[PDB]
This record gives C-alpha cells, structure tokens and sequence, in this order.
RNA sequence: GGUCAGGUCGAGCCCGGGCUCCGUGAGGGGGGAGAAGUCGUAACAAGGUAACCGUAGGGGAACCUACGGCUCGAUCACCUCCU
RNA sequence: AUUCCGGUUGAUCCUGCCGGAGGCCACUGCUAUGGGGGUCCGACUAAGCCAUGCGAGUCAAGGGGGCGUCCCUUCUGGGACGCCACCGGCGGACGGCUCAGUAACACGUCGGUAACCUACCCUCGGGAGGGGGAUAACCCCGGGAAACUGGGGCUAAUCCCCCAUAGGCCUGGGGUACUGGAAGGUCCCCAGGCCGAAAGGGAGCCGUAAGGCCCGCCCGAGGAUGCGGCGGCGGCCGAUUAGGUAGUUGGUGGGGUAACGGCCCACCAAGCCGAAGAUCGGUACGGGCCGUGAGAGCGGGAGCCCGGAGAUGGACACUGAGACACGGGUCCAGGCCCUACGGGGCGCAGCAGGCGCGAAACCUCCGCAAUGCGGGAAACCGCGACGGGGGGACCCCCAGUGCCGUGCCUCUGGCACGGCUUUUCCGGAGUGUAAAAAGCUCCGGGAAUAAGGGCUGGGCAAGGCCGGUGGCAGCCGCCGCGGUAAUACCGGCGGCCCGAGUGGUGGCCACUAUUAUUGGGCCUAAAGCGGCCGUAGCCGGGCCCGUAAGUCCCUGGCGAAAUCCCACGGCUCAACCGUGGG
C-alpha cells in the first residue's frame, strides 16, 4: 500500500459495529477525520440500519443531506464521516440524543439520554500546550480543540471536565479530577463501567501509568490515565451491555 | 542520485544481507550541490518532498558574524581556511557546518548547514 | 459433515445393527442414521469435557447445553451432564419425524410416511416439514397437524382408507 | 532549448576467473533380473580340510598357507573344566 | 472420540519390514449430479505471449465561448440541456491481480520515532488588500496513408505571478511559562540573515462586497490517514559448508535526506563476527488459520481476511502529503505490429477471450440496478472494481426415486396382479428482473414415474453357483490363483455393500511407542566407543544465611475480523449466516 485505503471490505469491516460481515464485500470507509475507522460508527449504518429509514444508500445520503442529523451542533451532509466515542449525535427531526458509548462487549451503542445533556459535551483533553502570544490551547482526540488563556498552571495537567456548549464551540464549567471524583471507562477491557476514584496514584516512572477506581458495587479495577475518562461528577449516564 | 537504503550491504559477521526490492522516492537521497565563496549569493527555492518548501544555497557571501551576545552584522567573507571535515574542501572554497574561514574583520567559525538552511550564519573567533 | 464412517466399516458387527433397523425406524440409506449418530456424538465429547475440567471453566455454557436436551427430550427432564453420557444413539430414532407422527398415529407406520411428507400433507408448527431426519421437540408435539391437502381433502379417496385402518398408532 | 568542461546515479555489450546444477561420450566396472550353458565341490553333520578373524603373500573359481587372536568350536578333544 | 489383519516356520514365541482397513486433497474411468441451497474454477504447469472488447475519469453552481435545441420572446433581451477544446481542483500511488524473488528486523506480537513528514479530509483560531499577465476555444492556415504534429491575431476562470500585510526557517545571547517518566520539545524578548503567504464563485438562499450553505485556497495548532525509521522475542535445510570481514567494527568532523544511520564522505584506529554453528550452497512470501490425531505430535500456507513483494528483463527522472508509478514518459536488452521504408506503437504474472504447454481448470454473457469509491449543491456521471446468472465428476448439505391390499416365493422383504396418492412434466399465479435470467415454488390437469458402480480365496469370513477353458488366456494391493469335478480365469446368473455416487492412481495425516516427551531400545534380535584422560557442555552431599534470577499466586494492559465450539433465531429443512456467550 502506497496511499490511504479509500475502499474498506466487508469481511474487514468488524464485530464491533454488529454488522453482517458477509453481507457484500465492500464496506462504508468514512474519509479520515476526527476518529479511526474501526472504532467509529458510521452514518450509514445509523440512518440505514437503525432505524430502517432508507433501504438503499442513495436514501440515506439523500436524507443526510436534506438534513436528519446534525452532530456536534454542525451539518453533515454525506454518509462518510468517523462519527467518535463520548460524542453527541442529533436527531432534529425526532428530537432525539444519543452517546456513543462502548459496551463490556465492547461494541458501539448509541444509548438515549435526554434533549437537555444534547447541548453538553465533556471534553477530557488530550494533551496542553503552548501556540504564539504566550496562550496555551485545548485538544481533543476528535480534534475539538478551543484556543486562548494566559498560559500558566490552569485547572489541570490534562484530566478536566468541560461543559462544552456545542453550537458555540465554546468552553464552560471547568472542574478537576480528583481523588473522590468520576470517571467513565471507555477503553482497556474494563469499559461501559462508571464510579468514583479511590485514589489517581501511578508507577511513578516509565511507560506504564496505572490509576484505580470503585464502583457502586465496589469492585476495583485499573486502567490506564488515558484510558480514565472523567465524566464529571457525572454528566452522561452509564452504558449497559 | 545517491541510491539509499542501504540496508542491504554486509552484516556485520562477514555475510551478506540481500533484501530483494528496489527503492522508493521518499527513502532515495540527493546527489550533494556545492556553496561556493563567492561575492554574491546565488539562491534558488526547491521544496523537498514532504511538502516542505527549502531555500537552497549554490554560492554564499555571508558569515553573519555574532559576538557575545549574538550581535550580526552583514559583512562578506573571504577564503576558507582551516576546513576540519575534509582539508581539501578549504582549498576548493566550500563551507560546512564545521568550516572556519576569513572574514572582513576577524576569523570566525562556520556553524551552519549552508545546503538546506539557505544561509551561513557564523560566530567570531578570538583566533 | 454429518457422516460419520467407523475406523472398520464392513464388520459383521456394525452391518447386522443396520440391517435390522430399516422398517423399525425407517432407512432407505445409511446416511439417515449417521445424522443422528454425529448429533449425539458431538453432544456427548462436549459434556464430557466440562465435566473432565474444574468449576473453573465458566458455568454458564453447561446450563445452555442441559437447557437443549430438555426441550429436545433426551434428557427429558434430568439436568445432569453424567446423564447426557449414558445416552444411546437409540434414543435420537424415536425422535425421528416419522416416529413421531406414527406414534400420534397419523402416518400408518414409520414406512407410511415417504410419500406423504413429499406431497406435503403432514404439517408441523405452522409449516410442512419435508425431512426424516428432522428432530423434533416436546414442545413440537402439541402441533401436529395437516396442510395443503389432497387426500385429507378428500375423505371419499382411497389414501384415507389404506392409512387408517383402525387407527394404528405408537411405535413398533 | 544549443554546445561543451567538471562531478554523481547508471543499464547494455564485451573479457576473464569463482561457485552450482542439467544434458551427454568411444571405452570400461559392478549390481539387480532371466532361462538355459560351463567348470569345480567350497560352506551347511566334522560336508570327510572344525570355522571365524586381523594381517601378509599366492591361487581360474568356491579357496589356500603363515602368524597372533577368538569359539558364536568339531569332540568321550580325560593337568583341569568337560571326565 | 483412543480397535487391528494377512505374510519369515513343520508347528511356536520374540524382533522387523511390507500390504490392507480410516480422514483429507488433486486427477482419472463409468454413471450421475433430476430438483434445491451455500462454497468454488490455469488454484502442483509457461511469473509464456497476445488478436479483439473492457479496467479512468469528472465539475459549465469556477469559467468567456463554439455548435444543436428548448423556455421563450418571436424584438431588445435573460433563463436551460446536450455536445466541444483550454487552465483550475480532485481521483488515477487507490480499487483489481499475482506471489517469481526474499530465510530478512519480510512477517507476528509487544515496545517506539522527544529523529520524521502527512495534501484531499475533519476541528478550532486568523487571513484572502492592491497591481501585473497568458494560452486554447473562435478566426485562418501546412503536412503525414498513419501515429501524430503545427504557426498566429483575439480572449475567460478558483487562469499564472509579484508586492504588502506576516509567517516560516536558520543562527548567537538572556529568561519564564505549558507538557514529560526523564532527556528535554513547545513559550517570549533581542540581534543579523533569507524566504516573502493566499483566490474566488452562476440562476437560488444568508451577509453589505468579501465571505457562507456548497466547492476550494492560505497561515498557526491539533486530529485522523498514509509513508519511512529503531528495539525485545519468535524467524527453514545440507557440516561431503569451519573459520568469515576492508565502509568492513568503532571513534571524530561533515554531506545528503522528511529524518536517525559507515546511508555516503574525509581523517584517525584495528577492530567487529564464530562452534548456544558463524560463512557458504540449497529451498521457501509470512501470519490468522487449515488438514489430521483422544492427546502429544505431525503435516500445511489454498479460496478468504492481514502485511510486505512484483507487473516482458533492467536501468532512470518528473508531478504530487503519497509513485521512482499494474492499463504514464525517457532509454537499453529481447520480442511483436504498422510503413509513403522517411518514420511510428506496445506489454492480459489486470478482466472476457485466444494460443502454446500438460495429467488438469469456463461465456468474446447480463447490468450499473444493488455494493464501494472519485467528482458534482443535487440530479447525476464514471466503474469487465462490482452484483449475478451461464458452463464445469470441484467440494459440502438437504431431498424424492412410493404406498396399500396382496397369491405365492428370499416375509427387517420381493414379484405377479388390483387399487390409491403422485416429484418431473403442461397450462396458470407470484417471485423477481431492479429490463433479462436463474423456473423454482404455488394452484389446476397429472405418470410409480432419473439409479447406478464396486466387490464375492484369504485381508474385509459382508456376499456362491453353472458352463467353457486347463499353469493357457488371464487375475493380482499383498499373500497368491490357473498344469481339466476352478467360489479366484472369461461369459452368464445370483447375492452383498454403498448410493448420485462407486471405484482407481498419486500425495499427506492417523493406524506406526516405524522416532519413544506422553510412549521404544543396545549379552544373543539392529545397536557399547579397544581404554583412559580431561576441555566445552550437562549434572551436584549436609547445615545456615543474604538476593528472589529461576519457580508458584494475584491484578491490570493485550494477543484484529474471520475460522472453531455451545445456545437461540431465520431460509420448508439443513448446510450456511446473524446474535450473544465461551
């Protein structure tokens, strides 16, 4: 391979997704994006599959493009499009949300909430760094990224909660993680679980960085710093297998 | 050009190492281009493949020359003398990231790559 | 496949076995059998297995193969992996579809039923099945009924009168 | 784009050597088969010369002799074991 | 799901080979594969070459027109479609095919580039001010059988450029603030140097033009995606291959690259590598898996998915984030074809199809409709990529070839004869076509109507007789069988097996503890070295103590999907596929 794959084959195309790998032979590959292509969602399967609403591609682009679905607080217009993990997805037209959230299955499920958690989006940085004038900037990795402070130590090294107010692209409500605060697991092999942290303490040098959390029931697990997510002290609800 | 890589010589046990394959246009290196001391700077801007735009130097007059809190000057420079890399390079009038040439006013120490910087910047001696 | 061919083929052991069985469950090929034989063979390596190894292979996939052998009737009612064991490939031709609607006493004998099931005039659930090798559940059995009939439309034909005699059910 | 000086990438052709495989040649050696021909009677009983062996020379051939070993050795082979 | 049999002999026991019985995979004979479902087909040949059709384009909503036509109007005049060439932009590096070479940091997994780039695309921030300018089209015109080619006047655009607004990059000195596991990348000031940003839109809608929806461009940062790079471990055979090496191992400076690097270079040194098998010859895409086997193990790399490699053989650059480029160019070698003989054009180990080869493998089909993708606001265009049917002893699965009375024989059955229902088959109906087909299925008429092949001395004791012939002709996998009452020949008859298959040959795995780890041996069956010595290596009495390397336990990162099992569901059914669990 010499070039960007613009063709994904079906018996490619994962178990993740639960999609019918035998289906044809070509599967939708979105156009790169914000999200990797095996652990996205694609728009044709949400409006095609889903919900039954086009029993053709050329419905389902038609629909999109007319307008049935707005993410993020922007249009889309085509099916091809890596929709990301802790992102919001719209329903206009119905009035419905939904988080795209993994399973202990680890597929991807579009699990409903309310019109009200539509408008927030949490960010959980992905890294904090230094651009011209002296201002440092927030990152994303579905490239969401908000620009403009006066450096410094700011309310984190990269594990915040942000209230995001997603058709102004703007920034709200900043809050760290603690040590009695909540994270959603949403990759490692421990995922759709949410709890509150026991304590964020690591293996202080090298590579691995571990952090550890209870749950409700109570039971402890470890996962990487970059695989905790913090919700918040809860904004989105929790993913069910 | 200049054929890399260049993985594929000999191991370091006496052996051969063959990798069949040929090249690719990303991995290949140029064949080197000459600055030469010259009154003038003889300048023409290439982009290399990545997609990044480089000015080339081809011939060079410049030394730039810093002190000891970096004050430069413009100033044009003479005869290379004392070129550490290859000794025949000072004769021939090339700069290198190591040269230490004449300049109008003092000796000073050549400390730039003149082939894709585009200049020759340079920090006075007190030789 | 679901043939299953035995390391020494033409032994007079295994050839009388078959030989006496082809009114007495219904042959018109060895085949037939061998379905069935390869069924319970797989069934029996699999409970045989979880039960070599400790509790700490996972529970849950032991209670999913008893929970088939209830509907199924082999293990009608028992619940015990030591059970599905003892079986004999005697017990999966007694579930046969033509054993099973003899027994209710629709088809004659087991050898009535191979030109009705063709015709398509024995119905089960909501469907004709066409197949002597189709196993059936105990479930299944409280569904056993006719369709797209011809000689069950027409009591006047004689097909009527040879399959019904004086009713001759059960098994033989 | 012209022509040419200097440097690099650089096939194709030619020349010689190295390595490795395949085809093949008068003539020559043995091998497995064949049916019938030819000589001897060696080995198998002790086969009428017990046999093997290493080494050395010789024989038409099976073979023979010398020396040392060995018996998986003949024999009631009787210092002795064996008798 | 773990099995043995014939054969060394007069008989016996051991040892040991051979043959056969099982699964699987080619090919080959007969017959058949009705009907129906899923897989599949130069797949162990010449990685041989091709006639002919075809796999690569697309925007007029960027753009001023040329031609036909439309709405008009029948004017002025503005609104459309097709067709047509030029710059723009984007695909053409992908998708598709093959696996020759390569035994290696090819590939897998974990690591890791803070050494490196990344356009289209996606995000957030900000920018697009002014000036300059062209060439097709059109008009006119020469030649070549052709390929192909032209010279000029005019001229449009998101046309091509410069400058500024800056930004970028280098370099010297000061210092903070973000990120880190650290090294230290990112901040800012300053000096001197260079390069020196950008472009817009028609009929509509939003804004005043720009701009935006839409399409695209510029700069800063990020993301995604692709490329390159480094390490751990795993990474074939022959020792009738034992010593190998001169950018070769290292140091120092440097060039060149996107970039680390003896990659390349100068200098300086003489190191580096090896018996835990170097080097050399030879063979081989690797992996998920697959085949077999109770396992251990053995065997394999095929459809299919993943990564790399190739595109007549070799060499070479340009444009692009991305090619040293599979239907592009330059050139050399071989070979083909056209030819006014001056001079041109190519590459089915891409797809149909052809021809050669051999033991072996398809229609010059149907469609762009669905699937994926590029461009386009969309409409829609392009697509032998693709979806499907055709043909094909290629595999698998499912199913039918009857049933009853019934005199009498071989009564787990058969045949005569009688009666009944009735797969194909006809007419009709849906399907489906996205227009065919595949014709089945359903309904009405309506028949017992597609069944063959092998074996019959022992191994398979599973299945027996007659006649001819007489160690013949022949049969044979093995042991054998025929020299005249032949179960073995040949023909006939009968029976037994299995069933759309049966049987044969070739290969692989089990049987084979004939590779011994599970699970083999060495007085005499094959096998103890003539004996020692001591090196490498292997192995170590009792008691204690330190380490916790080996060794056991627990948690957590991870070992792609598919293949495999179990469960349930759908298709009459099942194979199969979905889904969940393992």
């Amino acid at each position: 391979r010499k070039g960007p794959k613009r063709h994904l084959k079906r018996l490619a195309a994962p178990t993740s997704w639960y999609i019918e790998r035998k289906a044809y032979k070509w599967a939708v590959r979105p156009r790169p994006g914000p999200h990797n292509m095996r652990t996205s969602i694609p728009l044709l399967y949400i409006v095609r599959d889903y919900l039954g609403y086009a029993k053709t591609a050329r419905e389902a682009r038609k629909i999109l493009n007319e307008g049935k679905f707005l993410v993020d607080g922007r249009v889309r217009k085509d099916y091809k499009f890596p929709v990301g993990i802790m992102d919001v997805v719209s329903i206009p037209e119905t009035g419905e949300h939904y988080r795209v959230l993994p399973n202990r299955i680890g597929k991807l499920i579009l699990h409903p909430i309310s019109e009200d958690e539509a408008f927030i989006k949490p960010l959980r940085i992905r890294n904090k760094r230094m651009i011209k004038g002296a201002r440092v900037q927030l990152n994303f990795h579905d490239g969401t990224n908000h620009i403009v402070s006066i450096a410094e130590k700011d309310n984190y090294f990269t594990s915040y909660t942000v209230l995001m107010k997603v058709p102004e692209r703007e920034i709200l409500e900043v809050l760290p993680f603690e040590k009695g605060a909540y994270v959603f697991v949403t990759q490692g092999k421990n995922v759709a679980r949410k709890g509150r942290i026991v304590e964020i303490k690591r293996f202080p040098m090298g590579w691995p960085d571990v952090v550890t959390i209870e749950d409700e029931e109570g039971e402890l697990f470890d996962t990487l710093k970059e695989y905790a997510f913090v919700v918040g002290t809860d904004k989105p609800k929790i993913s069910l297998p | 050009m200049a054929i890399w890589q260049g993985r594929s010589l000999k191991k370091p046990s006496g052996g051969r190492i063959v990798l069949a394959r040929k090249k690719r246009k990303r991995e290949l290196g140029r064949e080197p281009s000459n600055t030469r001391v010259a009154e003038q700077d003889k300048r023409k801007i290439i982009r290399t493949y990545g997609g990044n735009r480089k000015v080339r130097l081809t011939a060079a007059a410049y030394a730039n020359v810093f002190d000891k809190s970096g004050k430069g000057r413009k100033v044009r420079i003479i005869r290379v003398i004392e070129n550490p890399a290859n000794r025949q390079f000072a004769r021939r009038n090339i700069i290198t990231k190591g040269a230490i040439i004449e300049t109008e006013i003092g000796k000073a120490k050549v400390t730039s790559r003149p082939g894709q910087d585009g200049v020759v910047n340079a920090i006075l001696l007190e030789e | 496949k679901k043939y299953e061919t035995p390391p020494h083929p033409w032994i007079k052991e295994r050839l009388d076995r078959e030989r006496v069985l082809m009114d007495k469950y219904e042959l018109k090929n060895k085949k037939e059998l061998w379905k069935h034989e390869t069924q319970l063979k797989n069934f029996r390596r699999r409970a045989r297995r979880l039960l070599a190894a400790r509790g700490k292979q996972a529970e849950i996939e032991r209670e999913q193969l008893l929970a088939r052998l209830k509907r199924l009737g082999l293990l009608p009612e028992d619940a015990v992996l030591d059970d599905v064991l003892s079986l004999t490939i005697e017990d999966i031709l007694e579930r046969r579809l033509q054993t099973i609607v003899y027994k209710k006493g629709l088809a004659r004998t087991m050898r009535q039923a191979r030109q009705l099931i063709v015709h398509g005039h024995i119905e089960v659930n909501g469907q004709i099945i066409r197949s002597p090798s189709y196993l059936v559940l105990k479930e299944e059995e409280d569904t056993i009924t006719y369709a797209r009939t011809s000689p069950f439309a027409n009591p006047q034909h004689p097909e009527r009168m040879m399959i019904e005699k004086a009713k001759q059910g059960g098994e033989a």
